[PDB]
């Protein structure tokens, strides 16, 4: 459109040993590839720079979070990691981690897979997530927002054409952004956790921050 | 037809928000920008003013003035819990819902909907309090002694980006019953005629918004988003009441908002 | 238990 | 891991 669902497909079709451990190296190994996915969105690669930046610090970690969850649907109380492993829930509720595990299943992934979301929505939804202009410091406002609307606006046109006996399904994209929200929360709370404290297989890019 | 249907419960919703809520938008704006007749409110901005303005305003009033604040709040919430559950009856469906699930989807649901309400009461300066007739700036407030300098700020932040999308009453009044009927509060036992009931909510939603604010493009999406914050405004606003806990005393807790609290995290 | 809750919501 | 988003940006 004005920004485009395939332009975006694209960076979506482009960036394809305890198990308390093996996440956070799993996510490690995801940030090289939430470079990359950024990159490829229209009008994106205009104005500024920190900023660009300020914004992958801001949620790097939400939009991680759809791209394992969405790909966790294929599979029965567990999910896929980025380097292919499986922490069942099981391992996960001995790890001390389970219950933000459960709402991770149950609350996204299930309902991803109920609706049978998309791989288009996934990388509007975290194109949404990632123009987030309540960012602090920007040249202009409305930077991260102009262009946030387009992606409603193309987003909403995707979601009209392509399931046209849904028409209640563009709100529910929107409406599975907030349970993500509460979700990069105490994912966050927890990784300080295990961080400044010590004891756990914490890699060099995880550690950017936090 | 339909499009009659969604009129029909926009209308209803409305009657009812004005039934159940004596301070509505519009009464607010016109007393926040004096266009009224009823004498302006009298202005909280130091100590000074906090005791003279005191006595005409809506128990344990032996406490510092923080607490008293914090107290005063936490009362006028008691109503609102109140206020908005009649409120919640008044949405079609809803109290054929699990009782167990009106109660779920209230206890979760009440914060984000006093916090969304409450954006229509400030400005960047200050609240509105007492049905109008005072004013607490935002400055007296954040000069309160932590934790309760903390209270309010994270408020008027969220507000002043709501306020800015330039809701009306008309408009609250279905977003309001949208974050009620959300399919995704914990311990929901029934989560499909809860959004049943949200999706037509929806399509009400956003046949308003575009009715009601034909050149605002994407308006609906742009409400969904602050869902978004609100969710999180309530998290940072959940712990700050386990930091009262921490940190203070034998504060009396309404029993009201102990349910409401129990177990909510 | 949410007896107080139970409450509002059943009045008429 | 330590600024370096720039490059890792701006090639
Ligand atoms: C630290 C926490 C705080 C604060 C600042 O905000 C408030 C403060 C109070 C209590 O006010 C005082 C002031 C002075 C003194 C004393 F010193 F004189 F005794 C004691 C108490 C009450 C309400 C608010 S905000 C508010 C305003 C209107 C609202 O509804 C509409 C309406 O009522 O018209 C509602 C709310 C909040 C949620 C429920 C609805
Ligand atoms: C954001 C996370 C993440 C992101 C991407 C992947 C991936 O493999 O693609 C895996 C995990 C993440 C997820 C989790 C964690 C920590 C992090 C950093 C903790 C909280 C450590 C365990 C619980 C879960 C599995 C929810």
């Amino acid at each position: 459109e004005d920004m485009p669902v395939e332009r975006i497909l694209e960076a979506e079709l482009a960036v394809e040993n305890d198990p308390v451990t093996n996440i956070c190296q799993a996510a490690d190994k995801q940030l090289f590839t939430l470079v990359e996915w950024a990159k490829r969105i229209p009008h994106f690669s205009e104005l500024p720079l920190d900023d660009q930046v300020i914004l992958l610090r801001a949620g790097w970690n939400e939009l991680l979070i759809a791209s394992f969850s969405h790909r966790s649907i294929a599979v029965k109380d567990g999910i896929l990691l980025a380097t292919g492993l499986h922490v069942h829930r099981n391992s996960a509720h001995s790890a001390g981690v389970g219950a933000i595990f459960d709402r991770v299943l149950t609350e996204l992934v299930s309902k991803m897979r109920d609706m049978q979301m998309d791989k288009t929505e996934l990388g509007c939804l975290r194109a949404i997530v990632l123009f987030n202009p309540d960012s602090k410091g920007l040249s202009n406002p409305a930077e991260v927002e102009a262009l946030r609307e387009k992606v409603y606006a193309s987003l909403e046109a995707y979601c009209k054409h392509k399931y046209p006996e849904q028409p209640g399904r563009f709100a529910k994209l929107l409406l599975r952004l907030p349970a993500l929200r509460s979700i990069g929360l105490k994912c966050l709370e927890h990784l300080f956790f295990f961080k400044l404290i010590g004891d756990t297989p914490i890699d060099t890019f995880l550690m950017e921050m936090l | 037809p339909e499009s009659a249907d969604l009129r029909a419960l926009a209308k209803h919703l409305y009657d009812s928000y004005i039934k159940s809520f004596p301070l509505t938008k519009a009464k607010a704006r016109a007393i926040l920008t004096g266009k009224t007749t009823d004498k302006s409110p009298f202005v909280i901005y130091d100590m000074n003013s906090l005791m003279m303005g005191e006595d005409k305003i809506k128990q344990e009033q032996s406490k510092e003035v923080a607490i008293r604040i914090f107290q005063g709040c936490q009362f006028r919430s008691v109503e609102a819990v109140q206020e908005i559950t009649e409120y919640a009856k008044s949405i079609p469906g809803f109290v054929n819902l699990d009782l167990n699930d009106q109660v779920t989807l209230l206890k979760y649901g009440v914060h984000e909907i006093i916090y969304t309400m409450l954006a229509s009461l400030m400005n960047k300066d200050g609240v509105l309090i007492s049905e109008g007739q005072g004013f607490m700036t935002r400055e007296f407030l954040k000069s309160l002694r932590k934790p309760f300098g903390d209270f309010m700020e994270p408020k008027f932040e969220f507000a002043v980006k709501f306020n800015a999308l330039e809701l009306d009453d008309s408009d609250l009044a279905i977003f309001i019953a949208v974050i009620i009927l959300s399919g995704d509060r914990p311990g929901l036992l029934n989560v499909k005629p809860i959004e049943d009931i949200q999706d037509n909510l929806l399509q009400a939603l956003e046949l308003q918004l575009k009715l009601n604010h034909p050149e605002s493009s994407q308006l609906f999406a742009k409400l969904l988003q602050k869902m978004t914050d609100l969710r999180q405004i309530v998290t940072e606003h959940v712990q700050l009441l386990q930091v009262i806990k921490k940190t203070e005393t034998d504060m009396s807790l309404h029993p009201l908002l102990q349910e409401i609290y129990k177990d909510l995290y | 238990t949410s007896h107080k809750l139970v409450q509002l919501l059943t009045t008429t």
